[PDB]
């Protein structure tokens, strides 16, 4: 299960036990980067705003944006962004919640927006 | 035994081919590292001893970006490496230095790539070219591939899924040019063309799936469910099978008027699923639909000559037969006189496969319809003068002079598209 | 694995390139002692395009810097990013061309030529394939003027088939710095026209305008300007450096931007620019981007653009964008003002879209407008030039450095004949 | 989904505007910084009325503000809601109009009316569908009047088929202002019968009068007056915004109201308004709603409807009530006061319903009747113009803005023919 | 098989709408879903091969507000999501608004809705079209459908329940305008035509429900019971089957007379239920009683014509016959001399189902007594001055005049009401 890194314009064909596989889905990796980019097209592109947001409210029973990380898990699956289980953790552990589950709907668009 | 060899060339090639790709390694079950946890992936991919499935594609481009990000993305370990083939210098959307120039060596090295690829099929029905009418790349090498094809392989069926330029919206200057240039190469030499709009496939995409946003990715999986569905009877049994040879033999009036209109039905997202019945009739009828044309062409100016329909899923003849007899009784449609029959019906058990992250829905039926209609001569018109509106001042003529044209292959070209309007306008007339 | 060779011109194409270096490096995360340090495979996917990598993990410019007199460059290795060049590419002279087109382009330029042609062949040798050249200078300025067209010209016979871009800073219209400006720009475009494929036209003056009026600053320096001018130099490029939906090279872009080979002169703009007070006001939507490249304030040359008529216009745009919403804006901008647009090309629009936006920017846009109100530059600059070469003021010194009186008339005619190209394609109606 | 396009002028105008806007968002559940924070799906449901969303969850209004000067709109941004706001949408000049129409509508509006109007259609042009444009400023004013006027002619020139409902602060009786109110005033109505096809008649006067009372405030500043009127300007809108068990909205209430086009000049007034320390004493009845609604003291205009005689009469609740209830309560008060309603109308009532009332209240009521009554209003304002205009008083500065002095005897005509519509209809006989 | 076509325009159409498809989810079992748990459903459901009963009802109306509470509401996977049609601007009650330059492409969709539809039903027994005569989408939409309908489907009988606007309370001021109007158009649509008055079910309420605070909700209660007794003989069987063909035929003795009082009986709460006898002659007395009546026009200063009784529930002939036989002898109930039948039993074994949440209570017997009498004519004549009092100052007449409409409409309309009085006053004269 190798990774093929560009440097230079060539082809480095990187062993997956070099990458430290930090299991946050960052853009900057372009292993994780395509995930991002479904991510983003989801919510954004195919999904409108004002849908968006009112899927992530619809779990936030407080009506004040706090949603749980299997809340957020949900609100994906919901979506339909389509990842595995393991894409959308690493999607959902992009943001860390604040005390218990303190994670709004608005920082984890804010998170995926750009 | 029933292999197809696919080949992508050009940005827009490659782009859909990432989509068609996937949707096949979906439908078939292959994980993207290459294997999967009888024999119907045969006609895409070819199993090695260890058992790892490689497609029988061959992804062609001048330029290294497009197919690099296929090396660097999810199906690094499925591709062949080398069936993966790059230039280095693009065509720069000139059919020129896709044709004579940059073309030469990358097309030698297609044909040794595609020759080794047919020596692994015991049977062919043809090939799937897909690339982009209105590039460099994508009209100059395409044709230029198209030609040693048909040069070496001989009678194999060349299906040519083109997509065209759009009549108003356009993302290229030279698109009429190298558009003209390249239907001029493709008219002799590909056996089914079919045509794509990218503003048709947009106005699909913003009323039906409801994305006021559509893009590419988007285009591409709708263009990789309507292959999909159309290459669905050779790998899945049903009643009404249908041949890659039996798509000419009942579509292709003459050797000439051999493109294609595509449509395929429902195109509805998850919200809007499971509301309606999307009964046999009803998906026939939206097949039928003009707005759901792939192309920015009305098919009310122009009249019928033959309709393919590839049903997915659960459709039995009954319905097949009450639903075309009732398209026939509707007056709106209009077919050529000389050809009463006009219906190639074909029936498959496998519904279509839904992409995860995808907005199409998981619809238990499904209709794509190919037809051959004089209507399309409108497309041909409307390059014909977007052409020539250039082609009075010569703009952009030294551009394409300097890769080692002559004002004789545009002339030529021109002529060869007006000739196609007038046999359009004389096979549609009675 | 397209390589592109820059190449700086006199003090100002110096002062512009060691910005543009420092926004490159930015971009790709190259510390100021060559070093990459930006945690993203991105930036490395292909930093070939501009760099060459030493014996560690050092990466050097693929950039050849010129002069006539050392100060300029002294004060460029001064600068904070001035240990990342080579040293061996820093090519000077010791006495400076005075303000003196001929002096930069016969006397002073002859010698210091070889040596400047020995480093170019060298920083193109070692490249796998060449896009071309990009030479950064300033019109109306002797060593920069001369010596880069001169350069041009010899690179031109090298390697023809190769792009050439050039970013000239051509004279401001209302202000004019030197004296001779109307003469060194009339001497250097006759030898752009020949041999520049590609060409972008800069006032600095226009860039006074813009950064004032747009990003509201009251006492912008020369850093600004050459700020403004490195984000169009690194826009430009981004699609060969970055995946795109779309993509489109300098080659696509000359031939989607060109007509004729003659009318390869272009103005350019670059979007968003957003004062810091409206930053967070402003609302990143293509739409609005669109609105703010098509704004003539947003050109960085004088010439307004409602004057002439849009022969050509490249929209390099970068983001996750819709193409959709890309290719329907600029679709309607041009049915909107279509009496700006000429008739006789049905599509005036070469859309481009990269999937990298610039670092902080959700998305952006770099516009690249060949129209016929650069006829109204050239004509300003030949008005100008005329007056001053019916008394023959200054002219002794052009004279006396071996240039024959006829070589001036030689090059306003031809850039006379060039405003008449531009005009007739203004006018010129289909069929 | 049919949107209003809101416009504020003048300082009284803009910060009635404010005050409404804040009581908008109240209603929503928007917070100043634009997030929703309402807890309620309805409040959400036709947000769009009023709103756009922004790139974010923001909701940004679709207000456009108008001034001459730019104290009153940095008041107004300084304010608890003045970063809801677009910044596109403040439009504002430099010199403020002097209390001069003359000034605001022909010198100092002519320049920024171009921007104002190019705002305009850049709200209307994102709307879906659009309901019309609604008004708010003072007659009395140079700035709010003249620019009101002049902004009401364009948008009415422009869509003349969209609904115009305009919140007028006529001059009050009593004590004056400024003095060329009386001037100012007929200037303005002569452009309000003309263009606006719906329009509130307000007083400084009869609000004080009401708020001492019915509220029986002890200080009460512009701030309460401004938030009366708030009320009543989202009461006369509610059923667009929230579902209703019998719903009009604005085009139904003027096809009801307006008998004929050119009186359609309305007083309007909210119920309950109770004071602080009757909370308690007093019941929340249909039938108590309906008693202090027909009081003459309810009414937010100066003239008293006792004098005149009600045209039309349009009732809008919100709460959850019964019909009977409000049509026999309605029914009942037109058969006791039947001399007081025209006899050649069957029925004097429009009746309408929605099923949420405002925060705090259980159920409120916004009344809105047209009645010969304000005839005496446009006599004193005429009889206060005519005092003037006789000796041509304070006349030289509009004569020297380029006004015609006819202008005035065009306005003043005018209304005096509006004045004889509403005596004769009140005089009329059936048969 | 005995399918009926429900239409619901405007607010009042929808808003009873509400009621009547509550009751017939409850009185078939079918759960809001959309699936219950034989064929006696389909007369007002057509079922789908999941098993899903949608129902064969149309919602259209211009102003979005009504039909955007019904698909949020809880039968929002119920209707089907094309058949609620919404429009973008109110029609404002302006009859021209809503027949002239609004309800022109709201229409054409609505009858491409209604064909749907009808391919669905094997027969077709007609339409239950239900508005309200008052109000511009009621009137105006109400009227051009009706004659759309009129026009193609033709001979189907459509029975148009109407609710005209109370002698003295109302809620509109431009009521009597687009009363006249849209009574001037269906006079010669409709089929049978049922009067309503919200006034007259108040006053039903306030007495015999008890009910202090009547609503809208309640009154729409009421109107959906009396629709479901219409019915109740098209969906369950019963001795004395009347059908909605036989309507007409028992019940128009002229083409222009079909305008038809509606009485429900009993109307009793459930704390005043099980207290009295509530036999079959009580409450067909109570059912000719003057006030039972839900138009406010006395019965008493005309004749009756026809009287059609619809017994729900345990009612034996004997004692129809007997209490309708003590109505002939009594007094108080006068028919005309040319019909000395005049009467039209009929009985269904299945009894009135009641709504919970609802103040009717469960009984055993219930009578709809649909009467043509020619008492009715006083209610226009109340309209025919109501009118000319604001047209002889051709008050609010600009309005409809906008919206492409003339004097000679408003002149035609009160002339045809003119004529409608005379023709009561004929059918009512020796
Ligand atoms: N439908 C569809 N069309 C696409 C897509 N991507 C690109 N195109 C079209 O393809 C055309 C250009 O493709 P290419 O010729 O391959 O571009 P390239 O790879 O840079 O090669 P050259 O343009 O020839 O230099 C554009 O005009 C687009 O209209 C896509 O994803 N979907
Ligand atoms: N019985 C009954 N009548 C109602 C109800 N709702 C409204 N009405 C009557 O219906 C009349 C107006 O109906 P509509 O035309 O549908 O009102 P709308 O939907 O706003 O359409 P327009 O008035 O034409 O703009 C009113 O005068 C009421 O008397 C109801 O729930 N029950
Ligand atoms: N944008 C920009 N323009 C400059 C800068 N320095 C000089 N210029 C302009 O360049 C023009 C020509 O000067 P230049 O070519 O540098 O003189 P030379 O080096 O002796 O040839 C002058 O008119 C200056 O206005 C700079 O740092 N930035
Ligand atoms: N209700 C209310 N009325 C005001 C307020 N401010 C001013 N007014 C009144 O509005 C009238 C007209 O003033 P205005 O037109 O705004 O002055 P202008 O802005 O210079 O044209 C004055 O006579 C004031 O009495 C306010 O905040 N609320």
């Amino acid at each position: 299960s190798t990774v093929t890194l560009i440097q230079s314009g060539r082809l480095v064909r990187l062993q997956p036990h070099e990458r430290p596989t930090d299991s946050v889905a960052r853009e900057t990796r372009t292993e994780d980067r395509p995930i991002v980019d479904k991510v983003h097209d989801k919510l954004f592109k195919a999904h409108r705003e004002r849908f968006v947001h009112k899927v992530l409210r619809s779990y936030a029973q407080d009506d004040s944006g706090l949603l749980t990380p299997d809340q957020l898990r949900s609100a994906l699956d919901r979506l339909h962004t389509g990842l595995d289980a393991a894409e959308k953790d690493r999607i959902v552990a992009r943001v860390a919640p604040a005390q218990h589950g303190k994670v709004h709907y608005m920082d984890f668009i804010r998170s995926l927006e750009s | 035994m029933r292999e197809v060899i696919s080949i992508h060339i050009g940005q827009a090639g490659i782009q859909v081919g990432n989509a068609c790709w996937e949707l096949y390694c979906l439908e078939h079950g292959i994980q993207p590292d290459g294997q999967m946890p009888d024999d119907a992936f045969n006609t895409f991919f070819s199993e090695t001893g260890a058992g790892k499935h490689v497609p029988r594609c061959i992804f062609l481009d001048l330029e290294p970006t497009v197919v690099d990000e296929v090396r660097t993305g999810t199906y690094r370990q499925l591709f062949h490496p080398e069936q993966l083939i790059s230039g280095k210098e693009d065509a720069a959307n000139n059919f020129a230095r896709g044709h004579y120039t940059i073309g030469k060596e990358i097309v030698d090295l297609a044909l040794d790539r595609i020759r080794k690829l047919a020596d692994n099929c015991t049977g062919l029905q043809g090939f799937l070219v897909f690339n982009a009418v209105g590039g460099g790349t994508g009209s100059g090498l395409g044709s230029l591939l198209l030609e040693r094809l048909s040069v070496d392989y001989g009678k194999k069926s060349k299906l040519g899924f083109t997509v065209y330029p759009s009549p108003q919206v356009s993302t290229a200057v030279v698109e009429p040019y190298n558009s003209v240039l390249s239907t001029h190469s493709l008219l002799e030499h590909t056996d089914v063309a079919v045509m794509l709009d990218n503003e048709a496939i947009y106005d699909i995409c913003r009323r039906s799936l409801d994305i006021e946003r559509p893009t590419y990715t988007n285009l591409n999986r709708l263009i990789a469910q309507v292959i999909s569905s159309l290459t669905a009877s050779l790998r899945f049994d049903g009643a009404l099978n249908v041949d890659i040879t039996e798509f000419q033999t009942n579509l292709v009036p003459y050797p000439r008027i051999h493109f294609m209109l595509s449509s395929y039905a429902p195109i509805i997202s998850a919200e809007k699923a499971y509301h309606e019945q999307l009964s046999v009739a009803e998906i026939t009828n939206a097949a039928f639909e003009p707005a759901s044309m792939m192309v920015k062409c009305d098919p009310r100016h122009g009249k019928y000559m033959a309709c393919c329909l590839m049903y997915r899923g659960d459709v039995v003849p009954k319905d097949v037969n009450a639903s075309v007899a009732t398209i026939k009784t509707k007056r709106t449609i209009q077919f050529v006189d000389w050809c009463p029959t006009g219906f190639k019906c074909g029936i498959n058990y496998q519904p279509p496969t839904v992409v995860p992250g995808g907005d199409l829905a998981k619809v238990q039926r499904a209709v794509c319809m190919i037809s051959n209609s004089t209507a399309i001569g409108e497309i041909f018109s409307r390059l014909d003068h977007k052409f020539d509106l250039m082609y009075a001042k010569r703009a952009f003529v030294h551009w394409y002079v300097g890769e080692g044209m002559e004002e004789g292959e545009f002339s030529e070209a021109r002529e060869d598209l007006a000739a196609l309007e007038k046999d359009f306008e004389e096979v549609g007339a009675e | 694995m397209r390589e592109i060779v820059h190449i700086q011109g006199g003090q100002c194409g110096n002062q512009i390139g060691a910005k543009f270096w420092e926004v490159v490096s930015d971009e790709h995360g190259i510390d100021p002692t060559g070093t990459y340090h930006g945690d993203s495979d991105l930036q490395l996917e292909r930093i070939n395009v501009y760099f060459n990598e030493a014996t560690g993990g050092r990466y050097v410019p693929r950039a050849i810097l010129m002069d006539l007199e050392p100060g300029t460059m002294d004060s460029v290795r001064s600068g904070p990013y001035g240990q990342i060049f080579r040293p061996d590419n820093f090519v000077f002279g010791q006495t400076g061309a005075g303000n003196n087109w001929a002096k930069g382009h016969y006397t002073e330029g002859a010698e210091l030529i070889d040596s400047v042609l020995d480093v170019v062949r060298k920083e193109a040798e070692s490249c796998d394939c060449l896009q071309g050249f990009q030479v950064c200078h300033s019109l109306g300025g002797g060593t920069g003027s001369g010596m880069g067209t001169l350069l041009i010209s010899k690179i031109r016979e090298e390697y023809p088939d190769r792009m050439m871009l050039t970013f000239s800073v051509v004279p401001s219209p209302k202000v004019s710095d030197t004296v001779v400006e109307p003469y060194n720009a009339t001497l250097s475009v006759h030898q752009l026209v020949e041999n520049a494929d590609e060409c972008m036209v800069l006032d600095n003056e226009a860039l006074y305008d813009i950064c004032f009026r747009t990003l509201k600053l009251t006492t912008p320096t020369f850093g600004d300007l050459n700020h403004l001018i490195s984000a169009v130099m690194s826009g430009i490029t981004c699609c060969l450096r970055f995946p795109g939906q779309l993509n489109a090279d300098l080659r696509k872009l000359a031939v989607n931007l060109i007509p004729f080979p003659r009318l390869h002169f272009f103005m350019v703009g670059f979007t968003p620019l957003t004062s810091r007070g409206s930053q967070q006001y402003r609302a990143l939507t293509v739409p609005e981007l669109t609105q703010q490249m098509w704004d003539a304030k947003n050109m960085m040359c004088a010439a307004d653009p409602r004057h002439g008529r849009y022969l050509t216009a490249s929209a390099l745009f970068r983001g996750r964008m819709s193409t959709k919403e890309v290719d329907e804006q600029m679709l309607n901008v041009q049915n909107k003002n279509s009496s700006y647009f000429v008739e006789w090309i049905p599509n005036n629009v070469k859309s481009s879209v990269c999937d990298i936006p610039p670092k902080g920017l959700k998305m952006s846009a770099t516009f690249i407008g060949n129209s016929t109100a650069i006829q109204e530059m050239f004509k300003r600059v030949s008005e100008q030039f005329t007056a001053m070469f019916r008394r023959k003021a200054f002219l002794h010194w052009y004279t006396g450095e071996g240039m024959d009186e006829m070589e001036f008339t030689e090059a306003e005619s031809n850039m006379n004949d060039l405003v008449s190209e531009y005009q007739q394609y203004q006018d010129a109606s289909a069929e």
